[PDB]
């Protein structure tokens, strides 16, 4: 229902980041994001509202109240699955009993199915964080109002691969670095394709339960054309398949960390009154506040046995 | 439990020889063994993995090839930086075992031993026991026989060094541990040596 | 051509099935970097 | 990856080692551990995949060695009980992909005899000699005029009755002795004893 706007501001937030720096691993997720600055929509007032949504990529031809019911329809869904793998998101919010408007309490409670001394409010928001996702984000405070919000992901492959094949091969970092990593290696049938649009293989690996990955592996010189021109139809297109060819496939293990602060990114994506004295917080407290900052921490590890992937949104 | 029988246990060579040694398994492992190298002093480092594919860094010298059973690592030129215990490792099922080891060594001219006896010091003799020691040192090959003539006539303990990395050349000590009783009772303390240099013994005595 | 090496950066997505929504979106370019 | 740990246990005892690693990711490969009979015979310890499962253990082990990661600290572990005499090795903590990489290892010695220190002893008559006789456990550093000469022959220990046993040979040009100091220099960190005894003529 809000998909399609979701996977847009995936691809907007993740071009802004990596335009900033293609130096480096990058590893986020949209949905913890979203839920944040949607979580925070029900309780912001005008021309600060509106900015949210629209940095959300949502107004034109969507209601306010069809916004946030997709994302009780997108947590509910995701929070109900199918138990071989392992999913559960979690929303938070930290209150320090002052004053608040009440109106915002049950809407939050309703949409989002949320739940000074700074040493005990920071070990308590960590333990909070560090709770659903299985310790993975254990290491993720200002003043009175902060809400957090955790994802947590566990698969496995479908055709796991053999802990006996996997061969320490070189990769290439930059044509002239190359290190050595273990590859992990299989052959057989996969859902490989070439996209003749993006110049990119396209290789998709389904988990066990209702989760599937996707890999783009580009041509030499076009990694960023490949980043430019990804969008949502394309994919859709891409996850309508089982035309599998077959080869051998090289993949390597995996194990990285996000950790952005971004409050100065989603100004670039529309959301300007987010730190700014004049933004408007004016459903959420009845005493008067602002945010500060906007940390994004997520953790990814590949295997041959799966995949296992957390990350965490504080705001 | 695959058992790796690895052929043969020692063997010499000389320098830029031809070297092949084999490992067997219980049972077939889908080409999946490795080959180690050990030197003496130090850490086993890996040279062949898939038995066919070398590692990073390793010299073009070592080769490999087999199936299934039987698998074999060549050395195409020999060197002395390759002298050393080979290894051959089986991964193809839990538990992980390994062969029994090859070792070997460097070849070179028959030498004979530089004999040298030497009494009970008078520092160990205040302690009820004496200890009479006998060094070979410098000879090759391995093999050598070794007699202790107390008046005459016939508790040894042996040791033997590795390979000398100079003048790959062996050496062994041989003590004869005594009591103090048993050692000032006697006079003649002999140590015969006998090696394939010639068939007279090098003969080292004392009188206490 | 069935000689597909990840020995290159790339990027991936992690997407739900029933959802269709991308849950994890990365780009790696170095391993090591943990 | 550097690993400690290792020394002296009673029959019976516990010992837990550590591999400390740095270099590579460590989060990202398979580790195991591996150790070396004094019969030169090398076996499979233990395995842990990556992240903490699955570990793996051979019959002979099961039951009381355990392995565990610290990929927060880079530090592999492997928790000892119940140690036996076969359990006498230098273990190795190894990680894999394909190619395996082994550390210099670390001694573990299990046996009920007592730390003792070593008796060192003059060889004199030109090739000279120095004696280590009785100390527990392995090993001593045996060196000729604090490794001036060092060009020397130190042999093998023997266990006599549970106690180590060892010679050194030393040869010197004839012109030297008695006219230049030879002394040998005895030293045994198990007991922390550093020793050296001149050679005396006669
Ligand atoms: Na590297
Ligand atoms: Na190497």
């Amino acid at each position: 229902k809000i998909t399609p706007n979701l996977a847009e501001f995936a691809f907007s937030l993740y071009r802004q980041l990596a335009h900033q720096s293609n130096s480096t691993n990058i590893f986020f997720s949209p949905v913890s994001i979203a839920t944040a600055f949607a979580m925070l929509s029900l309780g912001t007032k005008a021309d600060t509202h509106d900015e949210i949504l629209e940095g959300l990529n949502f107004l034109t031809e969507i209601p306010e109240a069809q916004i946030h019911e997709g994302f009780q329809e997108l947590l509910r869904t995701l929070n109900q699955p199918d138990s071989q793998l392992q999913l559960t998101t979690g929303n938070g919010l930290f209150l320090s009993e002052g004053k608040l408007v009440d109106k915002f309490l049950e809407d939050v409670k309703k949409l989002y199915h949320s739940e000074g001394d700074t040493e005990e409010a920071k070990k308590q928001i960590n333990d909070y964080v560090e709770k659903g996702t299985q310790g993975k984000i254990v290491d993720l405070r200002d003043t009175v109002f902060a809400l957090v919000n955790y994802i947590f992901f566990k698969g496995k492959w479908e055709r796991p691969f053999e802990v006996k094949d996997t061969e320490e091969e070189d990769f290439h970092v930059d044509q002239v670095t190359t290190v050595k990593v273990p590859m992990m290696k299989r052959l057989g049938m996969f859902n490989i394709q070439h996209c003749k649009k993006l110049s990119s293989w396209v290789l998709l690996m389904k988990y066990l339960g209702n989760a599937t990955a996707i890999f783009f592996l580009p041509d030499e010189g076009k990694l960023q054309h490949l980043e430019n021109e990804l969008t949502h139809d394309i994919i859709t297109k891409f996850l309508e398949n089982e035309d599998r060819r077959s080869a051998s496939l090289h993949l390597p293990k995996l194990s990285i960390t996000g950790t952005y602060d971004l409050k100065s990114v989603l100004g670039q994506l529309g959301i300007t009154k987010v730190f700014s004295n004049g933004a408007d917080l004016s459903g959420v407290t009845e005493e008067a506040l602002k945010l500060s900052k906007a940390v994004h921490k997520a953790v990814l590890t590949i295997d041959e046995k799966g995949t296992e992937a957390a990350g965490a949104m504080f705001l | 439990d695959i058992v790796m029988t690895q052929s043969p246990s020692s063997m010499y060579a000389s320098l830029g020889e031809r070297v092949t040694i084999t490992c067997k398994a219980s049972q077939d492992i889908n080409s999946y063994l490795s080959w180690f190298q050990q030197k003496p002093g130090k850490s086993p480092k890996n040279l062949i993995y898939r038995a066919n594919r070398l590692v990073d860094g390793v010299p073009s010298r070592f080769s490999g090839s087999g199936s299934g059973q039987d698998y074999s690592l060549t050395i195409s030129s020999l060197e002395y930086e390759d002298m050393g215990i080979y290894y051959c490792l089986q991964y193809d099922e839990f538990p992980w075992t390994f062969g029994g080891g090859t070792k070997l060594e460097s070849k070179r001219a028959d030498a004979a031993p530089t004999v040298s006896i030497f009494p009970p010091s008078s520092e160990q003799l205040t302690s009820g026991g004496a200890s009479v020691v006998c060094f070979l040192n410098n000879f090759y090959p391995k093999d050598i026989n070794v007699k202790w003539k107390i008046d005459g006539s016939e508790g040894v303990l042996n040791s033997w060094t590795d390979q000398d990395s100079k003048d790959s050349t062996y050496s062994m000590s041989s003590t004869l541990t005594l009591t103090k009783d048993e050692y000032e009772r006697h006079n003649s303390y002999t140590c015969e040596a006998t090696h394939k240099t010639s068939t007279s013994p090098i003969v080292k005595s004392f009188n206490r | 051509p069935p000689e597909v090496k990840f020995n290159k950066p790339f990027v991936f997505l992690m997407i739900e099935q029933n959802t269709k929504s991308p849950l994890f979106m990365g780009k790696v370019v170095n391993p090591t970097q943990k | 990856l550097e690993e400690s740990g290792g020394g002296l246990v009673k029959p019976g005892g516990s010992l837990k080692l550590s591999c400390a690693a740095s270099g590579f990711a460590f989060s990202i490969y398979d580790m195991s551990w591996v150790r070396q009979t004094p019969e030169k015979r090398l076996e499979w310890v233990a395995y842990i995949s990556s992240g903490g499962g699955t570990t793996y253990y051979p019959d002979t082990v099961k039951g009381r060695f355990t392995i565990s990661r610290d990929n927060a600290k880079n530090t592999l572990y492997l928790q000892m009980s119940s140690l036996k005499s076969e359990d006498t090795a230098i273990y190795y903590c190894a990680r894999h992909a394909g190619v395996h990489y082994w550390g210099q290892g670390t001694t573990l010695t299990v046996s009920s005899a007592k730390t003792t220190p070593p008796s060192v002893y003059p060889l004199a008559p030109v090739t000279l000699g120095c004696l280590v006789k009785g100390y527990f456990p392995e090993p001593v550093t045996v060196t000729w005029n604090s490794g001036s000469l060092s060009s020397v022959h130190t042999f093998p220990a023997v266990l006599q009755s549970d106690l180590y046993t060892l010679s050194s040979s030393v040869t010197v040009p004839s012109s030297t002795w008695p006219s230049e100091t030879v002394t040998c220099n005895v030293a045994h960190p198990a007991s922390s004893t550093k020793v050296d005894k001149k050679i005396v003529p006669r």
